[PDB]
């Protein structure tokens, strides 16, 4: 295809490596999905931009849109662990096992 | 992984020792990586020495099963000089039974061993001679 | 009397069982009137009177 | 003479964490019945 | 391509400041005037200790209302469309969106603080 | 929880699910995705404890990894297609990438390990609403892009999810690990059949749904989430024993009952593309799931535990819960055989 | 795999075709059984609320007999319809190509040959 | 080296990502983040897209202010680690500047990598039109469009955002 595609893609799957593997920390997980989204956000717009589609044109930032709409659900899958746990580690989070 | 059992599959059986041998053994040098890396994956290992021994533990014995069972399967289609017969591949399974009881210091689970994939290298000997898909594509 | 109070289905819900009645009474005339009409259309569609 | 009927030992040994109790499994307790689980100092000082 | 040079010069011009407020006085530090202020007195433990802050469906709803501004921000250039009935409608319907969602927070209790 | 709030989030999940079952765009169907895990998420949270909310973060985490997946292989897939129409896709990788969304989504091993602690931290009713309404959506996606499928991959996630499932459902006391292991087994016994006659695969997801929407409403009934409290309900009701030993058979598979209905013929779908010995090891793990089935029917009707004094006073109420359709769902899930070709209304 | 069939018209129970179709009578066995059904299930509910079971609520085994009897008529016009769809179907492509499957001569047994393993 | 600036631009894209996907901290994750949306934002507006690289640039600094905001409230640890102060932080990021500088050398020396799909050492301009859209721009007009041609895709986002608002606030009640 061409090279900032390849680039793009490489950093998508660079930080889903980085949210597939941990490091004691919700919010940073979160950051790493923030990250995927912004790596698939700019492939979206960069195909488009190059193809000319300019009605398809509202899917980028309505798809960007929508994780944010899932993002702050995430903050506020956060405060309520803090409201129980004193602080957000996932080596805290294993009440789920009997 | 694609061709190491069609690198196994591509040479006649009981012909030539050696690279039937390592072929079987690259194909459980791939199964114990895999069960070593799953297993330190859901079980935490304590230490990284811990963790790369018991990857080691796990790749030796299953590139042992291996070697033995191509081994065994070799010399005994040599010296009964029948190709397409099953026998032999029981015969390594039953290796292969022993050398799994060897490695886990056990015989109760080598006689088990023995007699589940003996019945496992029939199984894959008749597959292959009458043409058995496990995965078969949609025709209907 | 003999429960020391007054349980709801102790006494019998007139509207509810006519409404029960009436509901399967149309369910009845709505099935019997689709398969007269199938049946006769079905004679019309292949002339088998 | 009459037909067996389950015992408490029968009974306590359905009411473990996991059906076969294996080394790690020791330390799990049975889930509650029910499904139920620093301010900060400041200073106003004198500057 | 100006826009970089705008920006490296920029750059260049606030990174030249502290330089300069740095590397041309004279220093002279001891374990005093390094020390964090409270005032004169020692600090009570350690700012890192986590705010018990009180606004933060306000934060997050932040930015649910900024996602709501970037609906409603294409707007000026729909206002050439041909189809004008669609357009009035659905932007009147995209604004009583954003007010019904400020409605159900005056009324369930959201825009005030806790405790 | 707000009776009005309650049932606008209902709403949206289900119009959730509809917009995914009646689109066809890639991004309606990913929003109609991420508006069902937006109103499935507080669902789980209407009784505000800690496993709920662990359930809730592991869901939603899994959930978003599987959307952040299915986005990229739409992505890759309109690049090497340029349109966005619902059907085979054009693209080896980008079916890769929707695959392990979409068994993400569902539960399928090897990514089975979140379904067990989100079903049990959760109570039963939100464990219906998961266990019956997320396995619509991903099944009609499937059932869509079934041409551009890959055959091995879908035959092994199938059979490693039964023989996991019938494995975890061997070694748990508390019923909502049996159901999620359960629920991975019909899951693997349902997308096996998928590439062969995706008809077999809707047929088994409804008298899926119908046995454990029975099973679900009979907890409800009872109250009851441990095995020890579900030997206890003889003394309650003898009616409620007969009724959970007779649908506990029948999510079994044995005939004359309605579990055999599907699973049989699942077989009369492989055997004529010539594959024998994979419904055969499936029958094999279904005697697996069987079982675990049986030792559950050993524990709650075949034998009367001992009860304890208290429940006499539970002797001078009757049970005033609402069972919603209950005898309906038990007639369906228990002697729907000899009816077996209605499945002919579902092409 | 009638998907097709199902591709120009959507979201039809029973299309116009199906009206041409001999309707299931009101005496056939299927929907005999499914008014059992109905019959079992209000016997259920007369039974899981600690009622009579053979009394009580007459209206609601007549409500139950009703809905059962009803959806199963519908379903059994759609099974018939769909069952009449797939032989016509067969017929029209069996008709349509007659080079990819020739015709049988049904030889006799007085020159077949077959092989006789005796039994002892 | 002039004419690759989409490619500097998506190097410094990935050097960003690679030093926040290390995850040492949330504040330090969002500059790294930040880095990145900003070199992304300058790869969309080359390609003429102003709006919505501006438009990706708005939403990724509300959004991780209000990370930020919640970094700094609840999720902290008493000594945070900038890259250097933990042992695999820098090694997972030393890691991924290696592999990035591995495919770099690798795209341009036989300008044709092959990862999972084949790709080439040419800038993208060459694909870029040789045609002029008159006194207009296209994407203006696909946002426009967003209000007309786009019914159902409007009214679910705005359904959506409005289930989001009420679901976050039915979510932080705690009885
Ligand atoms: C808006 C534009 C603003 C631009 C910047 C401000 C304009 C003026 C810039 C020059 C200011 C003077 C030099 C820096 C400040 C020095 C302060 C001071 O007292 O230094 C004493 C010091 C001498 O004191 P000292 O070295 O003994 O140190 C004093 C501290 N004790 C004793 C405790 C260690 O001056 C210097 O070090 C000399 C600096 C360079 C002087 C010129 C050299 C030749 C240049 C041609």
């Amino acid at each position: 295809m061409s090279l900032v595609y390849m680039n793009i893609m490489m950093a998508f799957t660079v930080s889903l490596t980085g949210l597939l593997m941990y490091r004691s920390h919700l919010m940073s997980s979160l950051l790493c999905l923030e990250g995927m989204m912004l790596s698939l956000f700019i492939l979206a717009t960069l195909m488009i931009l190059n193809s000319h589609f300019t009605l398809a044109s509202m899917m980028p930032i309505i798809l960007l849109v929508f994780a944010a709409c899932e993002a702050a659900l995430g903050l506020s899958l956060l405060v309520m662990v803090s409201n129980t746990y004193g602080t957000d580690y996932v080596q805290n989070l294993n009440l789920l096992q009997c | 992984a694609k061709t190491l059992l069609h690198q196994y599959w591509d040479i006649p059986e009981g012909t030539e020792c050696h690279r039937k041998t390592y072929a079987a053994t690259s194909i459980g040098g791939a199964s114990g990586l895999v069960v070593s890396a799953y297993s330190v994956a859901l079980k935490t290992p304590t230490s990284f020495l811990e963790g790369v021994a018991r990857t080691g533990r796990y790749t030796f014995t299953a590139a042992a099963i291996g070697a033995i069972f191509g081994l065994t399967s070799c010399i005994s289609a040599q010296v009964r000089e029948k190709p397409d017969d099953p026998l032999n591949y029981l015969i390594g399974g039953c290796a292969g039974g022993l050398t799994l009881g060897a490695r886990t210091r056990s015989y109760g689970i080598g006689a088990a061993a023995c007699a589940y994939m003996g019945l496992t290298a029939a199984l894959v000997k008749m597959g292959q001679l009458e043409g058995w898909k496990v995965f078969a594509e949609p025709k209907v | 009397k003999f429960y020391i109070q007054e349980p709801p289905h102790g006494s019998p819900n007139w509207l509810k069982v006519g409404l029960t009645l009436g509901t399967s009474a149309f369910l009845w005339i709505y099935l019997i009137k689709q398969h007269n009409e199938d049946v006769l259309e079905y004679k019309r569609r292949n002339g088998l009177e | 003479a009459r037909q067996w009927q389950p015992d408490v030992e029968w009974a306590e040994q359905y009411g473990g964490a996991v059906m076969y109790p294996t080394k790690e499994t020791a330390h799990w307790k049975p889930p509650p019945w029910n499904d139920v689980d620093s301010n900060l100092t400041l200073n106003f000082g004198p500057q | 391509m100006n826009l970089m040079i705008t920006l490296l010069t920029n750059f260049t011009l606030a990174t030249l400041l502290v330089t300069i407020a740095f590397w041309l006085p004279q220093l002279n530090v001891y374990s005093e005037k390094t020390s964090p202020y409270e005032c004169g007195f020692d600090p009570m433990g350690s700012a890192r200790l986590p705010f018990s802050m009180k606004f933060f469906l306000v934060a997050i709803t932040f930015l649910l209302f900024d996602l709501e501004i970037a609906l409603l921000l294409p707007l000026p250039w729909a206002s050439q469309t041909t189809n004008l009935n669609t357009m009035l409608t659905m932007a009147l319907l995209l604004i009583f969106l954003l007010a019904v969602s400020l409605a159900y927070e005056w009324t369930q209790k959201g825009l005030e603080w806790t405790e | 929880m707000n009776p009005i709030i309650l049932i606008i989030i209902l709403m949206t999940v289900m119009l959730g699910t509809i917009i995914v079952m009646i689109s066809t765009h890639w991004l309606l169907i990913w929003i109609g995705f991420e508006m069902n895990m937006l109103a499935i998420i507080p669902i789980m949270m209407k009784k505000h404890n800690p496993r709920a909310t662990e359930a809730s973060t592991k869901y939603f985490l899994t959930q978003s990894t599987a959307s952040m997946l299915l986005m990229m292989a739409i992505i890759i897939n309109l690049m090497f297609s340029g349109q966005w129409t619902v059907m085979k896709l054009f693209n080896p990788m980008a079916s890769m990438l929707m695959t392990m969304a979409l068994a993400m989504k569902l539960g399928m091993a090897p990514f089975h390990f979140w379904v067990p602690e989100v079903t049990q931290g959760i109570p039963l009713s939100s464990g219906l609403i998961l266990l019956t309404w997320q396995k619509l959506a991903p099944m009609s996606v499937l059932y869509q892009i079934l041409p551009s499928i890959n055959l091995d991959l879908i035959l092994t996630l199938s059979i490693l999810s039964i023989t996991i499932g019938g494995w975890g459902g061997l070694n748990q006391t508390q019923l909502r690990k049996i159901m999620a292991y359960s629920s991975i087994a019909h899951m693997g016994w349902m997308t096996a059949v998928l590439l062969y006659n995706p008809t077999m695969t809707l047929l088994n997801l409804i008298i899926y749904i119908i046995m454990t929407s029975t099973m679900f409403t009979l907890f409800m009934a009872n109250s009851t989430t441990t095995t020890l409290s579900l030997s206890h309900t003889w003394n309650k009701a003898p009616i409620m024993t007969i009724l959970v030993l007779i649908t506990l058979l029948s999510m079994g598979g044995l005939p004359p009952l309605s579990g055999f209905m599907p699973k049989w013929m699942i077989i009369q779908e492989m055997t004529k593309n010539d594959s024998i010995i994979l419904p055969t090891l499936m029958a094999i793990t279904a005697l697996l799931n069987l079982y675990f089935y049986m030792r559950l029917t050993y524990s709650t009707a075949l034998t009367m535990f001992p009860s304890t004094n208290n429940m006499k006073m539970k002797w001078q109420f009757p049970t005033t819960k609402r069972m919603t359709l209950l005898p309906t769902m038990t007639v369906l899930s228990t002697m729907l055989l000899p009816l077996t070709p209605i499945l002919s209304i579902l092409e | 795999m009638m998907t097709g069939r199902q591709a120009r018209a959507p979201l039809q129970f029973l299309p116009d075709e199906a009206r041409s179709l001999p309707p299931p009578k009101l005496t056939d066995p299927r929907l005999a059984y499914i008014g059992f059904l109905g019959y079992c299930s209000g016997l259920i509910d007369n039974a899981i609320r600690r009622r009579p079971v053979l009394s009580a609520g007459l209206h609601r085994q007549f409500l139950y007999i009703t809905s059962f009897v009803f959806v199963g008529y519908y379903l059994l016009k759609r099974q018939d319809y769909m069952y009449a769809v797939r032989d016509h179907d067969m017929f029209s492509y069996i008709k349509s190509h007659p080079e990819d499957f020739p015709e049988k001569d049904k030889k006799t047994y007085r020159e077949v040959f077959e092989e006789f393993h005796p039994v002892r | 080296m002039m004419t690759y600036i989409v490619f500097i631009l998506s190097i410094i894209f990935v050097m960003g990502f690679v030093g926040f996907s290390s995850k040492p901290s949330p504040i330090y994750g969002g500059l790294g983040l930040i880095v990145s949306g900003g070199v992304g934002c300058g790869i969309v507006l080359n390609f003429g897209g102003s709006f919505l690289g501006l438009m990706v640039f708005l939403i990724y600094l509300g959004g991780m202010m209000v990370v930020f905001g919640y970094t700094t409230a609840m999720a902290t640890e008493q000594y945070p680690e900038v890259w250097v102060s933990n042992k695999v932080v820098l090694g997972t990021f030393i890691t991924g500047l290696l592999m990035e500088f591995l495919m770099v050398y690798y795209v341009l020396k036989d300008k044709e990598v092959e990862i999972v799909f084949k790709f080439n050492g040419m800038g993208d301009w060459v694909i870029y039109d040789t045609g002029d859209s008159g006194f207009f721009s296209e994407e203006a007009m696909g946002i426009a469009a967003l209000y007309s041609y786009g019914t159902w895709l409007v009214i679910v986002t705005g359904w959506s955002l409005l289930i989001g608002v009420v679901v976050i606030m039915e979510i932080t009640r705690g009885n």
